[PDB]
């Protein structure tokens, strides 16, 4: 039984805060030829190198993938401190992960772009004091808590999303801003691996 | 609401001397969050200190603060001549936010008695129906001074209205005046119009006056 | 370098509503809630409330809540206090002021309606059933002797008063104004001389009510 990495390859990826999770265990891989169907712009990994994550047997691997734009690279990083690791995107600190930025080429025809990446630029609660703000964090492999009031793409750069919330979910307010970067030319990602070692039935074909 | 009372009310102090300033609160202030203000006359507050001990951006060293829970002081260790003005304390740890009374901090000056004048009415003013009587006291200190409205002996009350001058840049004293309002009718029922002006720069009460008509 | 500009005087009648506007400039709004304050003639400060930028939610003092309302446009950085059923107690001025501003809670929560450390310049609110109305001004007639002049019967605040043109300060108290029972204000302006000079030096106090254009110069002579 091989991993199936290609729900990846067909429609279009969701933005950073709605990161879609391909989980697998019990089955064998091939990241080198999933790899050479994109132009990788970078690779980088927290205990663990390119060449490992490629190599080794795992009792789980984790796969995130998203729209990302290129020059938001600085944003992620497993030492970032901006708005995607805050609020939108952060990955465990504890198991081994790589990151890796990459272009659609024109060959990959199966991959549809959205009209822009979006993300979160601040999700934050205000609590039934009116007066306390609690920024929400994200925590790691978790969505923010702010996905269910904002929309699968933001319509415009600076765009608000409230919410009140009930007595039984805490009362006071759920507040999202969101921002927009322009579409390139071709569509770039991102891809987030998170690994495990345990029984480790996840290894290379 | 958390009730803040603060204390002294006034403190007469010179230049160079130190300056102590309390605030109490009626329950326990959160998290220190008890900030002090200063206020001069036509300004808006400015603050000094906040979170009961953290300084603000620009302020200067001998503005300190201290204290916790019920208790806070804001200390001023050198009065320099700009420090001369009103300071309120202000709590945040409980809605909603409460301001203390305020404790003004005025130039401490040798006694001084006022000079007292009088002032009838124009005739102007009395043909068109009104007399306005006005007593004045000139540049005295302290602050506190009583004055009184005799109208051929009989003390005058709720017909008139006082007001006082801050305190003077240059010789640290203060000017009231006192306005007493009759109609031109009750003004012509009576002769000798009193204001009667007892200070602690005077052995005993000033009284001038006028006879109407003379 | 931040500033917060405050729209100006007001004059109301009781039972009407005013509503107060306060520009941020020199800096951005950077969720940094505003407050708003006032202070009655002659009375300490009392917080009725504010508004959070970044949620848009204001927040009352139980006493004034039903009766304020705060808003705030991010798009002109300009907040809003809005006071209703207004009574002649509510004559003020009222303060806008930003809290300080501090490091992210992303602590891990943030406290808003703080110590203040950016103020407007105030704005004054008169509320009343007086009409617009100027002053009468009579003599006070004069070692040393007093004279000076009874500025009476005005509406609204302010006036100013000055001697020979400016030419004339020292000596000189102009008293703050006081609200007669009639509801219109008053004041007088003293200032002492020589008693020599009162046969060779003339003595003008000029007068001015901008609210109803009333500009008066009266000569003060010895009855
Ligand atoms: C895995 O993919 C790489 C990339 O083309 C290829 O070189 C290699 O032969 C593949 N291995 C297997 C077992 O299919
Ligand atoms: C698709 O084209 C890219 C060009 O960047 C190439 O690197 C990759 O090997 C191609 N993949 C195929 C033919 O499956």
């Amino acid at each position: 039984v091989e991993c199936d990495f290609s729900p990846l390859l067909s429609g279009t990826p969701p933005q950073v805060y709605n990161f879609k999770r391909l989980v697998f265990t019990n089955c064998n891989y091939n990241l080198t030829k999933l790899l050479s169907l994109f132009s990788v712009n970078d690779f980088t990994c927290s205990q663990i190198s390119p060449a490992a994550i490629a190599s080794n047997c795992y009792s789980s691997l984790i796969l995130d993938y998203f729209s990302y734009p290129l020059s938001m690279k600085s944003d992620l990083s497993v030492s970032s401190a901006g708005p995607i690791s805050q609020f939108n995107y952060k990955q465990s600190f504890s198991n081994p992960t790589c990151l890796i930025l990459a272009t659609v080429p024109h060959n990959l025809t199966t991959i549809t772009k959205p009209l822009k990446y979006s993300y979160i630029n601040k999700c934050s609660r205000l609590l039934s004091d009116d007066r306390t703000e609690v920024p929400q964090l994200v925590n790691a492999n978790q969505y923010s808590p702010c996905v269910s009031i904002v929309p699968s793409t933001v319509w415009e750069d600076g765009d608000y999303y409230r919410k009140q919330l009930s007595p039984l979910e805490g009362g006071g307010w759920l507040v999202a801003s969101g921002s927009t970067v322009a579409m390139t030319e071709q569509l770039q990602m991102g891809f987030g691996i998170t690994v495990q070692y345990g029984t480790n039935s996840v290894c290379p074909k | 609401e958390i009730v803040l009372t603060q204390s002294p009310a006034t403190l007469s102090l010179s230049p160079g001397e130190r300056a102590t300033l309390s605030c109490g609160a009626s329950q326990s202030v959160s998290s220190s969050y008890l900030a002090w203000y200063q206020q001069k006359p036509g300004l808006a507050p400015r603050l000094l200190i906040y979170d009961a001990s953290s300084r603000a951006t620009g302020i200067p060293d001998r503005f300190s603060g201290s204290g916790s829970g019920t208790d806070f002081t804001l200390t001023i260790s050198r009065l320099e001549p700009e420090d001369f003005a009103v300071y309120y304390c202000q709590q945040y740890g409980s809605s909603p936010l409460t301001f203390g009374g305020g404790t003004k901090v005025e130039i401490k000056r040798t006694v001084a008695a006022p000079s007292v004048f009088i002032f009838p009415p124009s005739d102007e003013q009395l043909k068109s129906g009104t007399a306005s009587v006005v007593c004045l006291l000139n540049n005295f200190y302290p602050r506190e001074a009583k004055v009184q409205w005799k109208v051929d002996n009989a003390l005058q009350s709720g017909n008139s209205q006082e007001s006082v001058t801050e305190q003077d840049s240059k010789d640290s004293t203060y000017s009231l005046s006192s306005t007493l309002t009759l109609s031109k009718a009750d003004y012509e029922k009576h002769k000798v119009y009193a204001c009667e002006v007892t200070h602690q720069g005077l052995s005993s009460p000033v009284t001038k006056s006028f006879n109407r008509g003379e | 370098q931040v500033q917060l500009v405050q729209s100006g005087a007001e004059v109301k009648r009781p039972g009407s509503s005013v509503k107060v506007s306060c520009k941020t400039s020199g800096g951005t709004f950077n969720n940094n809630a505003i407050n708003w304050v006032r202070q009655a003639p002659g009375q300490g400060l009392e917080w009725m409330g504010g508004i959070i930028p970044f949620f848009g939610i204001a927040k009352y003092a139980q006493k004034f809540q039903g009766r304020v309302t705060i808003t705030a446009d991010e798009s002109t950085s300009t907040a809003y206090m809005e006071l209703s059923s207004l009574r002649s107690e509510d004559t003020a001025v009222y303060y806008c002021a930003r809290d300080l501003p501090r490091e992210s809670s992303y602590g891990s929560y943030y406290t808003h309606y703080y110590a203040m450390d950016v103020w407007g310049q105030g704005t004054t609110v008169t509320v009343s059933s007086a009409s617009t109305k100027g002053p009468s001004v009579f003599p006070l007639a004069p070692g040393t002797a007093a004279l000076g002049c009874l500025v009476k019967d005005y509406f609204p605040e302010p006036v100013t008063v000055s001697w020979n043109s400016g030419a004339l300060t020292s000596g000189v108290h102009t008293f703050p104004a006081v609200l007669q029972s009639s509801g219109l204000y008053s004041l007088s302006s003293v200032v002492t001389v020589p008693s020599s000079s009162l046969g060779t030096q003339t003595y003008i106090c000029n007068v001015n009510h901008k609210p109803s254009n009333t500009k008066v110069d009266k000569k003060v002579e010895p009855k």
